[PDB]
């Protein structure tokens, strides 16, 4: 129930339907450990989306500004995109090579440790900036 | 090139008579890991003092086919004279001319092979040849089949001697003609079944895939390593397209020898849509020298996932093979997978070389223990290869030691 | 146990491991001691993968390697304060080091550079700095031997603004440029700067049983497939040949006889249990920082000021490459990340008559992937949805990092006094560097900043961020200066200490000039020269 609610809210906020279930479960567990009332904020956010009928996260962010639910939404987006929740240097990393902040350049820029296609791929010309690859 | 040169290339005599990349060529000095010890290839360059320069046509034919030296001593079965016995007389003459005239002599003695008793003396090998039914008439064309089939059979049996390593041996280490091309263990590596069995062998392989694998050693579902690396990079890649087509045509007609407990082809194993957890690896930070990383998925991600992607599908351009749907990982016997992990892949085709880094104890990139290699192999087999196969640390240690010791070798103790 | 050996080398870095491998290749028994622990490449890769993305955006090269309490190394993101730096340019000497079997070459960029012939006679040619005890010709065979050993690729067929004329071509040929390097080369060529390939200890083809680099673009701080060179390779090769390696061996004291020869040394394990080691020839190959620290810490009754410190020059004359960073968003996409982290640099200003007035520079372009930096920056802007993805893509396509390193003369006041305020778990004082960049480097930077501004303007850069201070470049040279005069130097042309004929210093601290490019290849060449000297001595 709570895990499905968190996954649905994450899919709405990040704007991408394909989200790893294990990464989402780990993120939810970490969020509940960090904040003991996280699920209440999740339900309040989803209630806001359902009541106001927000088409995408652009409208939800444009409205609802200055509400106390903005920080948790931004935290969810940052956790899904970067893979961490805390700003410290020992913060646990929950997603690398699958974090959503690497995907928009996955087709050109190499996710460092993991190799691109072959030992001389960079001889080829890169794709245009104005096209979004996938997801 | 001359006919003798082409025959020498096809017979792969330069692969075993040349001590690796260095050591001139056809000069001998290459150590063959026989089950009972090391057998060193003799010098072949036409040196009248240290080579076979004084060999006559009849003496060379005897040495090549019947395995009898010029002095009369029996050559060790490391020579595939059981395969060359059926070579035509014209082919033997062309090879003799090529060796006499087309290779510069090298005056450098090769190490003498010293085997333990009773293999120390090379005189009991006459009884071994008698028991092995080695003798046979020179090859002639079978009129029931076309010329392509006959040439393919000639190349597979006589010249390229595929059955030397792809056919299992009996108790006396003689070829087991009953299980023709049914797959064999040749030490650290295992040659898979290459019969026309749709599931056990290569019957399901496409003709284009088989041709590409034989010519280059690289295909979407299989990559050549170990003895194939040497065989393709020394003999097969230089053969004309007609010869490879003939070999494929003959292989398509090989009778099938099914394996026990085989349901799908080695290259038809789908990959499990699973992987490791990044979150679980956080506790293993500040923990250099990974000894607490006992998880198979974590070990694979740390060691192997850089090149073969985390899902095991490899790189997009195919340079790094897809472990999903791969013959080596899809084999029921995980000997080839363990050997690939331990020693790596090194194949130089058309002057371009791929290279797996070795991951055994002598590794430079990342040495691995038997338990770690077993865990990685188990994860790869369960998620990307044959689920039924399993790897234990004892299997890895045995592959490191050189494979199962044959019962015949135990007699020299 | 007294742990006897023919030669004991303190420090299993690139220099120590190369020396040990060369020695054991010639029938000498070698004992290899390292203060750090054994490290596994795959575990370091896993540590880097789980390092927070903010530690990847800003270049953290030490967090993947855990800092053992008994032999700590620098870690500048929490700033463990192992290496205290003072002086007007303390920020310029916050050097990164890694302690362990393999040393700092565990996380280097593997830019193996050959010094110009004038770098060895700087003082005789321009009247500044100090002259090397040996000429470039005397180091050329050892340069080539090191290059062959580590497999240094380079621009085989090319003509370069002076680039250390070679007797033999590089073992490899330089791998093809990525898109960012090609664009940078074209832009700087239009600007008048010559962008040339950097000779790297990288595999453009399979070599030494190591794969070709797939362009992971993570040379700093770990290559997952081992396609670069690391000192751990030489350590493994030496161990395979019979050399004994004792990790977690923090050498702290040396004993000398009447003839000032070194008779025995002692080291601590993590439990602070002292073990004695006796050998015929002693070699200290630790660092440009750890070697002078060991020399000063082990002062004896015969050497009150420190081992081989009769000239009072141990720890003095420390040099580096004070760099000026620059980050901006190029108007045109650069798509940084294709290939290695350092594929090219501007070698136009590596030599000239201007070196008599101000330092020579090496302007370069950083090829590290900007996806982590772009993602962190875009998230910091509070963007959501499609705009966030577009901003991430734009910032990772236009992200450019530009640096400009200089050469600093050997200044006697750049000391390495042992800290009187800090210690470690074993009670060994922390090193302390008082670094002053000097008017030489200041005058050089006065022009280098204009050059960086011109480069930024050529690309139409926006959000131009420039470091107001001087950044380190981890080329720790000097500390035990070399020369002919025993009262003006620590070691002779054979890397043998003047005070003790029994001791060899196979480190970068022996170099008489920092040069303009990275200096580990010269360190390896000097280590091989010292290997030749030791072999001649013992035979
Ligand atoms: C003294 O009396 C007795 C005899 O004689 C009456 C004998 O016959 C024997 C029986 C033993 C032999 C004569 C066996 C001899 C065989 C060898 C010495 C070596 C065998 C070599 C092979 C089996 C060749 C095939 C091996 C391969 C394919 C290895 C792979 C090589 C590459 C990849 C290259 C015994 C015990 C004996 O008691
Ligand atoms: C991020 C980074 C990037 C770099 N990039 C480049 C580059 O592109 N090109 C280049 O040429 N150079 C580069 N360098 C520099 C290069 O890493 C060093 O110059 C080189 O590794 C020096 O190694 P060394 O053997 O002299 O000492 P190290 O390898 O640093 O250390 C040797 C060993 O001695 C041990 N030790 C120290 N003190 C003691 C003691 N008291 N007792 C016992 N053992 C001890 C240490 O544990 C260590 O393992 C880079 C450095 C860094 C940090
Ligand atoms: C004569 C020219 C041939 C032909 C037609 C084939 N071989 Fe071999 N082979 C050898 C080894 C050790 C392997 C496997 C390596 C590993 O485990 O990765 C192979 C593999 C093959 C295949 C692929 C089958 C598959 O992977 O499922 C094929 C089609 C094949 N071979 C055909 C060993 C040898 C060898 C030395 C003992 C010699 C000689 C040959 N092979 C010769 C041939
Ligand atoms: C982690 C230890 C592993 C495992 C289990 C495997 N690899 Fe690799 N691999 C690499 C390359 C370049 C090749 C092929 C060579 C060529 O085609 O030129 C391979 C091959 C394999 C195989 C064999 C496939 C087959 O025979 O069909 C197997 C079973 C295999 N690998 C498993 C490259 C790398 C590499 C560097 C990029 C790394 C690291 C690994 N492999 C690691 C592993
Ligand atoms: C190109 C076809 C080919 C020719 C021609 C050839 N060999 Fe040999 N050869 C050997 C070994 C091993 C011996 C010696 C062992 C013995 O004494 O029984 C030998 C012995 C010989 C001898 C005997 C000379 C002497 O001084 O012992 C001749 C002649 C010879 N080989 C020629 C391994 C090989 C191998 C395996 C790598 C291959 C393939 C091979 N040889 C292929 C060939
Ligand atoms: S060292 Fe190599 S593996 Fe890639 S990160 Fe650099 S090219």
């Amino acid at each position: 129930d709570s895990i499905s609610d968190f996954m649905q809210l994450s899919a709405f906020a990040t704007g991408h339907k394909n989200l790893d279930l294990n990464i989402g479960s780990a993120l939810l567990l970490a969020f509940e450990a960090q904040k003991h009332d996280f699920s209440t904020q999740i339900k309040a956010l989803r209630e806001h989306i359902t009541k106001n009928n927000y088409q995408d996260v652009e409208a939800l962010d444009a409205a609802m500004k200055d509400d106390p639910l903005h920080p948790t939404l931004i935290q969810i987006i940052r956790a899904w995109y970067s893979g961490v929740i805390e700003d410290e240097t020992n913060a646990k990393v929950y997603a690398f090579e699958k974090a959503l902040m690497y995907q928009p350049s996955r087709d050109v820029v190499v996710i460092p440790t993991y190799a691109h296609n072959g030992p001389n791929y960079w001889v080829s010309e890169p794709a245009s900036v104005d096209v979004m690859p996938a997801f | 090139i001359s006919r003798g040169h082409y025959l020498a290339i096809a017979a792969d005599c330069a692969a075993c008579h040349t001590n690796g990349r260095d050591g001139q060529f056809l000069a001998g000095g290459y150590a063959i890991s026989s089950p009972m010890g090391n057998i060193y290839s003799t010098n072949i360059t036409p040196s009248k003092t240290h080579g076979i320069g004084n060999y006559t046509l009849e003496q060379f034919s005897k040495a090549l086919r019947h395995g009898i030296r010029a002095d009369g001593a029996q050559l060790y079965p490391a020579m595939p004279y059981d395969a060359y016995n059926r070579l035509t007389d014209e082919d033997v003459k062309s090879l003799y001319a090529y060796i006499m005239t087309e290779v510069k002599p090298v005056d450098a003695p090769s190490p003498k092979t010293q085997l333990p008793f009773p293999f120390s003396i090379r005189a009991s090998l006459g009884i071994w040849k008698i028991a092995a039914r080695i003798e046979g008439k020179p090859y002639v064309f079978d009129h029931t089949h076309n010329d392509d089939w006959n040439r393919g059979r000639y190349l597979v049996d006589e010249l390229a001697h595929c059955g030397e390593c792809h056919t299992p041996r009996n108790f006396l280490l003689a070829p087991n003609q009953s299980a023709y091309l049914a797959g064999a263990d040749i030490g650290s590596w295992r040659a898979p079944n290459i019969t026309n069995a749709p599931q056990s062998g290569i019957g399901s392989w496409s003709d284009q895939d088989l041709f590409q694998y034989l010519k280059t050693g690289k295909t979407a579902h299989a990559r050549a390593a170990g003895p194939m690396a040497e065989a393709i990079e020394h003999s097969l890649q230089y053969l004309p397209d007609a010869d490879i087509s003939a070999i494929v045509t003959y292989l398509r007609s090989v009778p099938a020898k099914a394996e026990s407990g085989q349901t799908v082809a080695n290259f038809e194993h789908a990959g499990r849509p699973s992987s490791y957890s990044v979150a679980n690896a956080n506790s293993r930070r500040s923990n250099s020298t990974l000894t607490k990383t006992t998880d198979g998925a974590a070990l694979y991600e740390a060691v192997c996932a850089s090149c073969h992607q985390s899902d095991g599908k490899g790189s997009k351009d195919g340079y790094y093979p897809s472990l999903v749907g791969n013959t080596t990982t899809g084999q029921l016997n995980p000997n080839d997978l363990i050997a690939s992990i331990l020693y790596g892949v090194d194949r130089t085709t058309d002057n371009h070389e791929i290279l797996m880094p070795a991951f055994g104890p002598d590794s430079l990139v990342q040495p691995l223990t038997d338990e770690q290699i077993a865990t990685i192999a188990d994860y790869v087999l369960s998620h990307f290869g044959n689920a039924q196969a399993t790897v234990s640390a004892d299997a890895v240690k045995q592959v490191r030691a050189g494979g199962k010791q044959v019962p015949l070798a135990k007699l020299a103790s | 146990e007294t742990l006897s050996a023919d030669v004991v080398i303190i420090g299993a870095g690139i220099c120590g491991s190369l020396l040990a491998h060369k020695l054991v290749r010639n029938g000498l028994s070698v004992l290899l001691l390292d203060a750090g622990p054994r490290r596994d490449r795959s575990q370091i890769v896993e540590n880097w993968r789980n390092m927070p993305p903010d530690n990847k955006s800003q270049y953290d090269y030490a967090t993947p390697y855990p800092s053992v309490p008994w032999a700590p190394h620098t870690n500048y993101f929490p700033d463990n304060n192992y290496l205290i730096v003072k002086g007007p340019d303390r920020t310029a000497y916050k050097q990164g080091i890694i302690k362990g079997v393999g040393g700092t070459t565990w996380h280097w960029a593997a830019s193996s550079w050959r010094y110009l012939p004038n770098d060895f006679k700087l003082h005789s040619t321009y009247g500044v700095g100090r002259d090397y005890a040996m000429s470039y010709d005397e180091l050329e065979p050892y340069y080539y031997e090191a290059e062959c050993e580590m497999g240094v690729m380079g621009p085989n067929g090319e003509e370069i603004t002076p680039s250390a004329p070679r007797q033999n071509p590089w073992p490899m040929t330089s791998m093809p440029y990525g898109y960012g390097d090609r664009t940078f080369t074209e832009i700087v060529s239009k600007l008048g700067f010559s962008n040339t390939p950097v000779p790297q200890a990288r595999n453009s083809r399979p070599y030494d049983g190591r794969p070709q680099c797939c362009g992971n673009n993570n040379c700093m701080p770990i290559c997952p497939i081992g396609a670069m060179y690391n000192g751990v390779y030489a350590a493994i090769k030496a161990e395979k040949l019979g050399a004994k390696i004792i990790p977690n061996a923090v050498v702290y004291a040396m004993e000398t006889d009447a003839k000032n020869r070194i008779t025995a040394i002692s080291f601590y394990d993590p439990d602070k249990q002292s073990h004695r080691v006796v050998a015929k020839t002693f070699v200290i190959a630790a660092n440009g920082i750890e070697t002078p620290k060991l020399l000063l810490l082990a002062a004896n009754d015969r050497n009150p000021h420190g081992i081989a410190n009769s000239s009072d020059l141990v720890g003095r004359n420390m040099m580096d490459h004070p760099g000026i960073g620059m980050s901006f968003q190029s108007a045109e996409p650069i798509w940084a990340g294709g290939g290695s982290v350092q594929m090219s640099s501007i070698t136009n200003f590596r030599d000239g008559d201007f070196r008599s007035e101000y330092a020579a520079t090496q302007i370069g372009y950083n090829n590290t992937a900007q996806n982590s930096r772009a993602g962190m920056k875009a998230l910091s802007m509070g963007l959501v949805g499609k705009k966030l993805d577009e901003e991430i893509r734009r910032r990772t396509a236009h992200g450019v990092d530009i640096y400009a390193n200089h050469e600093v003369l050997p200044d006697p006041n750049n000391r390495l006094v042992l800290s009187k305020d800090y210690k470690d778990a074993l009670g060994i004082p922390h090193p302390e560097v008082t670094y002053d960049v000097g008017e030489y480097v200041r005058k050089s930077a006065a022009i280098s900043r204009q050059r960086l501004m011109d480069i930024a303007k050529a690309m139409g850069g926006t959000e131009i961020e420039m470091t107001p201070y001087f950044t380190p470049n981890n080329a720790i040279t000097g500390g035990t200066i070399m020369g002919h005069d025993p009262r003006d130097s620590v070691v002779d042309k054979w890397l043998r200490t003047h005070d003790h004929s029994n001791l060899f210093l196979a480190t970068g601290a022996t170099m008489a000039a920092s040069g303009t490019v990275n200096s580990t290849l010269t360190m390896a060449a000097l280590s091989l020269r010292a290997a030749d000297a030791i072999l001649n001595d013992l035979k």
